[PDB]
Formats: C-alpha cells, structure tokens, sequence
C-alpha cells in the first residue's frame, strides 16, 4: 500500500542535478518494487523506473534514461529520484507508487520540477482583507498574495496552521518575472475584526515567509 | 511500442458510470498486461480502483471495475456520482509495472453550478504607498466553469495593468481564483475609481473601490 | 515443476505446476528455478544439477 511521502516542486540549473525524494509510507516498500517515475505534464505520468524492494536500486525507464536516477531511502522502504542533465524541456511532474499485482497498486505524490533560471527572491506578503467600509457579513472577505516568487514558489494557506479549511489558496502564477502565490478566503465576520486567521505563504527557495493576521483595512 | 487505442476520455453520467473500452493497440486485453483504470482528479494524482485485470482498489466504493473490456483494457468508472467519476490513467504492466496508456476520463452526475463566491477587498496600503494597486475580487467556490472579470480600470473596464488569479480545483470543489484590478500609485492614485466585477455563469456583478 | 526459494514467505519456496502469491518479495526475496521430473538426465556436465 505505497504512498510516496515525498517532496514537491524542486528547482534546478541548466544541466545541474537535484534529488527529489519519495520515502514510502503506508505500505511495505522494503519488499516493494514501486514506481518513482517522471511526469510528462501534457499526458500525465512518465515511465521513469521502479525501485526494487530489498536491494533499493531502481530499474530506469527508457525516456527516464537521462533525467531521473535511482536511490533508496529504505528506512521505510523508500527512494529518491535523482536529477542529472537538468533540462530546458525537463520542467514537469513526478510521482511515486507501490503495490502488488504487477501494476503499481497505489499512486503516491511526487512533485513538480522547475528546471529553469530565475531571480534571487521569493514571494512577499501583500494583504487583500476586508475594507474600511464593510468587510463584514455573515463573514468578511480575506486573503493574501505573496507576490514575486522568482525563483518561486510560495505556498499560501489561510490561518497559517491554526486554520486550514476556509482559506482558498490559489496557485503561484507566472507574471512579471515572478510567481504569485496567495489566495482568497471567506474569512471571519463572527470571528473578525477581532480574531482572524493568520494566512501564511512559505517558500524558502526564495526566502519568503509571510503570515498576515486579522489586519485592519482602515 | 503499444497504444491504448480506445477511450482517452470516458462517458459517465448520473444514474450510471462510464466504462472506457480502451481497445487493444497492444493486443488483446489481459490481466497479465495489467490493463487498469487508475482514477484521478484535480490535484492530479492517479489512484487505483481497478487494476491487474481482476483486482479492485482500496478506498474504492462500487464505482469501479478493472479488467480487459471490449477488445482491450477495460476501465470502468462504473457507479459515477459526485464521488464516482475521475480521469483514469490506462494501466499497462506486462509483467513489468503499471504505467500510463491512454486512460479514460469517466464522468459522474453532480457538481451543480452556483455563482462565484466573490471576496472583495482593496489592494495593499504599502502597495499604494509603493506605487501599485491590485484590488482583490476573488471568485472562489464558484460554479460552473464560468469566470467573469470586469477590471474597472479608470472606473470603466480598462485592462491597463490588471492581474487575474489562477483557476484551480479548490475547497469549493469547483472554479475559483483571485483578481487584482491593476493600477499604480499615481496611475491608480489620481483615479481611485477601481472596479472588480465578479461574474458567475454568464451573470456579472460589480464592486467599486473604497479609499 | 517450480523450484522456488523463500525470502519473504516460504510459499516463495514453491514446487508446482500450480501458481500462488508472494507479498513483499520479488526477485530479491523470492526464489524460482525449474525443478521438475519426467526426465532421467543421464550425463549433464557443465550445468550442475
């Protein structure tokens, strides 16, 4: 029952290398040869290889002969996909999986790959909270944008750990030479304007970490 | 090598479910080729409901069936509801491992469209004291697939520098995004008439600035 | 005839023209060879029994 407890969208140089992990949690990858494959983003998954259970070495895909490489973080029966020859066309998804019945029986996470140049900065907090007039109903409007993830991204949830539901955090967007990672939320009006959710955007690949509380619009 | 010469889409509906007869571009169907239907959603992860040509999947309701069907792999999103449809990768693992083929996008009855949950706040004051303005009309929890942006630039709809949020499968289960109507400090400072018009499903609605 | 071997499960140790299951053991934690009968193999050098 493999869940690839892995990383997300790692970023690289042109030609350079980086290892995106997937330690196998949920099922027994210590005897499980489980897929740690790439992701051609238009079609979906990418056959980049499986990782044998006992020894920890992969078998590598034919199109994965190239970027993806095998390693075995086998402390829960897991691995890691190495990245060599960081491409101009290598920007794309990645996945893990582990099961029996020679198809992989469960499909874990993986993460995206940003093989491209960027700036030296992350997205930074600008709040879109309820106004000096209104910002109150049954609830008010709240949200944020960590703008300027270059090299990105910033992940933005609402209430920053003390709240997870109710923050509709949108994806980082590619505009102005940055990633814009932020969101909206039906924020509290019977909670606010006293008590708010400290909506946070976190991205240490550019060194941004901005949480905005229940802040006044005026 | 092979192909899943079949439904690269599926046709599932309320009262039923769609069984993609992903016909053989590899050969006949079989459980040894492991022609499966790995279901997926927004959040993009393929997950197993029917696989190995006779096996069910764990966490699956009665919405699935995995075999060789027609003259190929047969992937049934069969029992499509609001929890019973998905986009499935076409499981091909001929004693090696189940990788993607064509994969059938089986539907299900559900997801009623209802107008975009617009959250209306102004842009940042340090955005205004830093020579910008991006006044946030966010359309979250929205239905159907219809987003209306009325970037009231100079008061009337003008597209001088405005910015949209991103479409995503969010916690509303549906369409959602932000939108900062875009003015400068003085470019959106001499005019404080900024407009964000949020439109759900062919219907428009207006929001003007405060301050 | 199968001539299996146990790594994860001794049902991986399999003699059979009859199939079974292994869980959590491929090559690397299984064993399989071709161990059958119907032949008195007289003079097999260079491939030991």
């Amino acid at each position: 029952q493999i869940q690839l407890v892995q990383s997300g969208r790692e970023v690289k140089n042109p030609g350079e290398t980086v290892k995106i992990s997937c330690k196998a949690s949920g099922y027994t990858f210590t005897e499980y040869p489980m897929l740690w494959v790439k992701q051609a983003p238009g079609k979906g998954f990418r056959w980049m290889g499986l990782i044998y259970t006992n020894t920890g070495e992969p078998t590598y895909a034919e199109e994965f002969k190239g970027r993806f490489v095998f390693s075995l973080e086998i402390s829960a029966s897991t691995a890691y996909l190495q990245i060599n020859n960081l491409t101009n066309e290598d920007t794309a998804t990645y996945f893990c999986v582990r099961d029996y019945f020679i198809s992989l029986d469960y499909w874990g996470q993986g993460t995206t790959l940003t093989v491209s140049s960027a700036k030296t900065t992350a997205p930074s907090v600008y709040p879109l909270a309820p106004v000096c007039g209104g910002t109150t109903g049954s609830s008010v409007t709240l949200g944020c944008l960590v703008k300027g993830y270059f090299p990105e991204p910033v992940t933005l949830t609402w209430n920053s750990g003390s709240l997870s539901s109710g923050v509709h955090t949108f994806p980082a967007l590619l505009q102005s030479g940055l990633y814009t990672l932020s969101s909206s939320v039906t924020v509290t009006s019977n909670t606010w304007p006293s008590q708010t959710i400290t909506c946070n955007v976190a991205h240490p690949a550019s060194s941004t970490k901005v949480d905005k509380k229940i802040e006044s619009r005026r | 090598q092979a192909v899943v010469t079949q439904e690269s889409a599926l046709t599932t509906s309320p009262g039923e479910t769609v069984t993609l007869t992903c016909r053989s571009n590899i050969g006949a169907v079989t459980s040894s080729n492991c022609a499966n239907w790995v279901q997926e959603k927004p959040d993009h992860f393929f997950t197993g409901l029917i696989g190995d040509t006779n096996n069910r999947r764990s966490g699956v309701p009665a919405r699935f069936s995995g075999s060789l069907i027609g003259d190929k792999a047969a992937l049934t999103i069969t029992g499509a509801q609001t929890e019973d449809e998905a986009i499935y990768f076409c499981a091909l693992w001929y004693n090696n491992l189940w990788v993607f083929g064509g994969g059938t996008k089986l539907t299900v009855l559900g997801q009623p469209k209802s107008s975009p949950s617009v959250t209306l706040f102004p842009p940042s004051s340090e955005e205004l004291e830093t020579n910008k303005a991006t006044l946030v009309c966010t359309i979250t929890d929205f239905y159907p697939g219809v987003v209306t942006v009325d970037w009231k630039v100079d008061g009337t709809p003008v597209t001088q520098g405005m910015e949209t949020t991103q479409p995503s499968k969010q916690s509303n289960n549906k369409y959602m995004a932000s939108s900062y109507l875009t003015l400068t400090a003085r470019a959106w400072e001499r005019h404080s008439s900024y407009s964000c018009q949020v439109t759900h499903e062919g219907h428009t609605v207006e929001k003007s600035l405060s301050r | 005839t199968i001539r299996y071997n146990c790594t994860c499960g001794r049902d991986n140790v399999g003699t059979t023209s009859t199939d079974k299951t292994i869980n959590t053991c491929k090559i690397d934690q299984c064993h399989a060879a071709v161990t059958s009968h119907d032949k008195w193999q007289f003079t097999s050098p260079f491939v030991p029994r």
